[PDB]
């Protein structure tokens, strides 16, 4: 089992759009009752869902918001009667400062909705959390958070799916510092999905929900061996023991009317696909440290066996020099249909992500030595004082560049 | 006409898809349960450091296939892959400091290599075969030899008959260091023993029979 | 299997004809769907078409072009549906030096394209190149592209359908250029099939889509046999040993109104006639090289071995006196109507095809006394600077008419 924690806007509908992708593949209807044709389903349920009395499922999910109107249109859709009221919570009334400062004022209720979820589950596994990084809700309240997370269960995992500002764009005008707090507080608790709109809209090129479909898509390929049990890779900790910050990327990334060109597609032309650096959704002989590529549909071992073979002749890939990937195969859910022959999905670990950081610290270096935009910050009882917080995750970003 | 009316009505052939199906997702939970003994703890556990013999009841139409010398290969095949499930959960579960993470890369990978190696082209290869054989089973007699020529042939690519103490046993000592290196959470002193015996297991495995150049890669 | 690269419109609609010749020769819809009446087909499709999970067969083909406009009408046409969307490639926005630097500009995404292509393929064995020397498109990207091919692959085959500018009409003003470079490039990374309007249009006197349906004719009963696997040349590089620039010609190339003169065909005359200077179909006592017939239709080894006996005595050819022909015989497809009892296509090496050089040297010449045209090509960074290139082009050009 698993919760799901999704904060501000970004937050918000990237769980309303997942937990669309999730109803879609296990055949729950809209209002959470169960289609005819998937009475006598064989995939797991309770790994993302519940079921209740009335025979309805509810997600595993708590929606956290700063503002009421996402939410408010969230329960004017079609699926608004699938989400638990009671978990939903709204603050009856842009900065991180102001949203830590309000995650110690609504501590009780939050804990109270999650200890409620959390004892629901016989074998809860890990938590996941969705939202972004740079506007004021989101970095704060997940901040605040993640740390009275990882002090109530130190015997739980914690999974984020964060979005990471645009830069070649110049959104947030104060993005430097919610980033910056955020990356120290996720290096300092996070267990374990980077995600930035540059590349994915890059890649959606060449509305928000186009693009969060696509990483509610990236999502649910991620959790599918999960949700479908076989014989290897059955847990969330087997998947992070096998890598361990992550980058992704998906072949099948089809719109709907990019159908007619039905590929021949092999699993070694997909496996090929999701090293290029295209395809990594994300924007010094910089390598990698771990490749897992989960393969959908028929698939042969042997053929498996000679992708692996000729990849590593061709040696299209670079290792860590200090160190000594995997191939997981799945099976697709038996009721969207098959339009493509094998798909693949693939998470690594590579060290150029460092480059990340080095932006946002430049950043954010471009800006500590002038003091800009700092008033509303000493407003709020965390910088009321002085702004030593800023130094030390300043230094803990650059320890972590230091390292990779 | 007996196998047809063997498909069902004493379905031997329904009962034999559950029998490798309840070993080798549901038994997820049995063995975590284990982890963290008694005789009788287990069943309860069940009906929800080399033992646990496993059984299982036959009707007599169908115990003339499943006999009582098949009992315990199929409880062979269970046993070792409990230890493999071990290792593999056991350095999974948790999450010159940092340098033990490099000898968790460094071993987490080959514990799990073989993992793929013995379930997938093993477990799931000759799997595949022997279901689209028995569909065509056309004798009383046959349908033994096409299943005895499923045990004992994979029982041999598994390497568990012979040639235990020269090849069997380093994995098996390796597999010690999953235990060791598991319970410690001497370091440099790993290395010199890991480094030693993952190459004494590639510098003896290399006189491949031929199946084992699957997994040789690493 | 092969790979085929069109450039220009010359090669664009070489190689829309040349598809529609193939799908009608294996019986291929025009939508990539098999016929009834060829399912049971014994016709070896891999070297030109890979089948697709939705059954329908796409070709190994990739279009390249500076400009959309003829594509686009090719995606208008019944065949569309036909080529593969991801390896068309179309520049979003006439000289050889612009060519050369796109060329360079471009290089990854076209490369792209060429790796995935060639991934799919056990048993590639070289590549075919069509495209026209004087355009400014044909010219340069033909040469870029083999430039970094040869460097790229240095184990496979390069095949080219290089269409010569006329000459006695006076099409490119800066043709010479053009030509003289695209000659230098072939030199020096061409594997081995030499093409002119001129002698080309003479022959179908005595629009270009007739011009181009004879050429594609060629190209198809050039690679028959390799399609069509029998004993002997069953392979293209069998096809290069047995003659290593080159001239072909074909007897059958009548009309589709010229059919009632249905005259007792036999293997002598059709290979006699293979040999006249009429029937070659480009424009010192100049000699052959190598001469080789393929043969389509019933044939008796006695006829041949009598006409070969004949001609050898009737002396009607000349050889090089220095060293010491080859008539190989092939089955029709099984689909389209054998109008014709017996027919012959002739592939030769003839030391006569230096003139060719001679004039367009001539005609370089006649312009780099007077430097014209040159405004256009400083502007490119390759001739920024000098033109070094032409000179060492020409030179080599020259290398080469001597050495013949």
């Amino acid at each position: 089992e698993i919760i799901t924690l999704q904060l501000g806007q970004c937050g918000n509908q990237i769980g309303f759009e997942f937990w669309k992708q999730l109803c879609a593949e296990h055949g729950i209807s809209p209002e959470g009752i169960v289609e005819e044709f998937a009475t006598e389903g064989t995939d797991r349920k309770d790994v993302f869902f519940y079921q209740a009395d009335d025979e309805h499922y509810i997600p595993r999910a708590v929606l956290l918001d700063l503002e009421p109107r996402v939410i408010h249109s969230i329960l004017n859709s079609p699926y608004a009667k699938l989400y638990n009221p009671e978990n939903i919570y709204l603050s009856e009334h842009n900065n991180w400062a102001s949203g830590f400062s309000q995650g110690e004022k609504i501590h009780e209720d939050i804990f109270d909705i999650i200890d409620r979820e959390a004892d629901g589950s016989d074998s809860l596994e890990g938590f996941v959390l969705c939202h972004s990084i740079a506007g004021g809700t989101g970095s704060g309240l997940g901040s605040y958070l993640l740390e009275r997370l990882n002090d109530r269960y130190p015997k739980k995992l914690v999974q984020t799916y964060s979005v990471f500002p645009n830069q070649d764009e110049m959104d947030v005008v104060v993005q430097p510092y919610n980033s910056l707090l955020t990356l120290k507080r996720l290096t300092q608790n996070a267990d374990c999905v980077v995600l930035d709109n540059t590349a994915l809209n890059r890649i959606a090129t060449d509305s928000f929900s186009q693009i969060n479909q696509l990483v509610s898509t990236i999502m649910s390929a991620s959790t599918t061996t999960l949700r479908y049990p076989g014989y290897m890779n059955n847990d969330l900790i087997g998947l992070i023991a096998s890598l361990i910050f992550l980058m992704t990327g998906y072949t099948p990334l089809t719109t709907d009317q990019s159908v007619a060109s039905v590929r021949k597609t092999t699993v070694l032309d997909v496996m090929r696909r999701l090293l290029q650096p295209k395809n990594v959704m994300v924007s010094t002989n910089h390598c990698y440290i771990a490749i897992l590529n989960i393969i959908q549909g028929e698939v042969d071992p042997t053929q498996v066996h000679k992708s692996l073979q000729r990849i590593r002749e061709r040696k299209l890939a670079n290792f860590i020099p200090w160190g000594p990937i995997q191939v997981a195969l799945s099976r697709k859910s038996p009721y969207l249909p098959s339009a493509h022959r094998v798909s693949g999905l693939m998470m690594a670990n590579h060290t150029s992500i460092s480059s990340l950081f080095e932006r946002t610290c430049r950043q954010y270096d471009k800006l500590r030595k002038r003091e800009a935009f700092l008033e509303q910050f000493r407003k709020e009882d965390m910088f009321k004082d002085n702004f030593d917080e800023m130094d030390t995750s300043r230094e803990i970003v650059q320890q972590l560049i230091d390292e990779y | 006409n007996l196998m047809q009316t063997l498909k069902k009505d004493y379905r031997l052939v329904e009962y034999l898809q559950a029998m490798r199906n309840f070993f080798l997702d549901t038994m997820y939970d049995f063995y975590t349960s284990i982890f963290d003994q008694n005789v009788s703890f287990l069943n309860v556990q069940l009906q929800e450091l080399d033992g646990l013999t496993l059984s299982y009841k036959v009707p007599w139409p169908v115990d003339i296939v499943i006999s009582l010398e098949c009992q315990k290969i199929y409880n062979q095949v269970f046993l070792l892959l409990l230890q493999i499930k071990w290792a593999k959960y056991s350095l999974d579960v948790l999450l010159q400091i940092h340098r033990m993470f490099l000898l968790r890369v460094k071993l987490m990978h080959f514990v799990n290599s073989l993992h793929n190696y013995i379930m997938t082209r093993i477990l799931h290869s000759t799997g595949l075969e022997f279901q689209h054989q028995v569909e065509e089973a056309k004798d009383l007699d046959q349908l033994i030899k096409i299943h005895y020529r499923y045990l004992s042939t994979i029982h041999d690519r598994c390497l568990l008959r012979e040639k235990v103490s020269f090849v069997k046993e380093a994995i098996m000592k390796v597999l010690n260091l999953a235990l060791m290196f598991a319970d410690g959470w001497s370091i440099e002193k790993m290395e010199s023993d890991f480094k030693n015996c993952h190459m004494f297991l590639v510098t003896i495995l290399n006189k491949a029979f031929p199946h084992l150049e699957s997994l040789a890669l690493s």
